[PDB]
């Protein structure tokens, strides 16, 4: 996260962190959607141009964390993975269309004040919250000096035409973009290590937080005038449900 | 995972507001 502020304790209790087992390194963000299921970006697990193709046993997740470096006794939980499911139509060669993966925990995580699931959006929530100018929230431990505690930014969704002209890549309806214009109304942004993490929005109608997007590809905290892209969670909701029901 | 989803034990469950959530709700024009 670049140009964020310090998150508060328990502000983002669905925040999950993806680690490489060996050597230990933070790979990505992720989110908790039930006691056993973790949503993340496919490019966090499978990216062949960088020789990245993790199995379950290469990875672990840590949940309920706040401080990047301090061990949080009786607060934070660690979990191993039973199974990884990457969207079969994930397009890593071109545009990272369908950049989505699910991870099943070996064992259920107990919810607490620090660990709690975010909602998947329903149609009505997608239809009314996903509008150009409406703001969402990204949280993470991406490099921008590196965060001591979890960082938060809030970013406006960008108009599709402005997204399209911002990049040479062929964008799709399965993704949306967010960020402040090269003008200025702030200059916050998700970064490389925030990838996989949730883009959440709070519903005024019912007071619940919904995960509307998954932070997609970033390199550094520099997008060179561009906007970050987000996998459109509601459009991929049937797929998420299909994986969960069968497995 | 869906009954209590999206309601934070330290925020909504306590009638507590975080520091920047107003910025999001104010944005919904
Ligand atoms: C990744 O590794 C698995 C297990 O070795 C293999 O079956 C698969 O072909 C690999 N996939 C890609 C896209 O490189």
């Amino acid at each position: 996260i670049v140009e964020g502020s310090d998150a508060e304790i328990g502000m983002s209790p669905w925040q999950v962190m993806l680690f490489r087992k060996s050597p230990q390194e933070l790979l990505c963000g992720a989110s908790l959607i039930s006691d056993r299921w973790v949503l993340t970006a496919a490019h966090c697990l499978l990216y062949p141009p960088w020789d990245k193709n993790f199995t379950e046993n290469d990875l672990l997740v840590r949940i309920g964390k706040h401080s990047r470096t301090r061990y949080e006794r009786n607060i934070e939980k660690i979990s191993m993975l039973e199974k990884i499911y990457i969207h079969p139509r994930y397009n890593w060669r071109e545009n990272l269309d369908r950049d989505i993966a699910l991870m099943k925990l070996k064992k259920p995580v107990a919810f607490s004040d620090y660990i709690h699931p975010v909602c998947l959006p329903d149609r009505e929530t997608a239809a009314s919250l996903l509008q150009a100018g409406y703001k969402g929230r990204v949280t993470g431990w991406g490099p921008l000096g590196q965060p001591s505690v979890l960082q938060v930014v809030n970013l406006p969704i960008v108009e599709r035409p402005v997204c399209k002209d911002s990049t040479r890549i062929r964008i799709t309806d399965n993704m949306f973009c967010a960020g402040y214009k090269p003008d200025e109304g702030k200059r916050g942004d998700a970064c490389e290590g925030d990838s996989g993490g949730p883009f959440v929005m709070k519903s005024p109608f019912n007071n619940r937080w919904y995960q509307m997007g998954i932070v997609s590809w970033g390199e550094g905290c520099d997008r060179d005038g561009k906007y970050g892209f987000y996998t459109h969670v509601f459009r991929l909701k049937k797929w998420i449900q299909k994986v969960i029901d069968q497995f | 995972g869906e009954a209590d989803c999206g309601l934070r034990p330290l925020f909504e469950k306590k009638s507590l507001e975080d520091k920047t959530e107003r910025e999001l709700l104010e944005s919904y024009i």
